[PDB]
């Protein structure tokens, strides 16, 4: 319909961005999302905390 | 003023593809439709859809 473009910014929560290793082909670039950190927050730090 | 939004020419494949994107960009306005009766059948059916 035309709601995706340079001047449109889609903001979504962590519920749709789960399983970051899987990205559907219909997800436009620029899709800002927020999620719990899995890269910098290692499992060792998690267990220690 | 005659604020003409756009001109759409649906060659074929009205329900298949390449036509829904053009028909979806019309907002609340007046539509001048030029076709045949049997073609207008499908055109208005898809417009209602």
């Amino acid at each position: 319909l035309g709601l995706t473009g340079y001047d449109f910014f889609w903001i979504v929560p962590s519920l749709v961005s789960g399983n970051t290793e899987l990205i559907p082909k219909e997800f436009p670039s620029g899709l800002i999302s927020v999620s719990y950190d899995d890269w910098d927050y290692s499992l060792e730090a998690r267990v220690r905390d | 003023g005659w604020d003409m939004q756009n001109v759409i020419t649906l060659d074929t494949s009205f329900e298949d593809a390449k036509t829904q994107v053009q028909l979806k960009k019309i907002h609340s306005s007046v539509i001048l439709l030029y076709c045949s009766k049997d073609e207008a059948v499908l055109i208005l059916s898809e417009a209602r859809s």
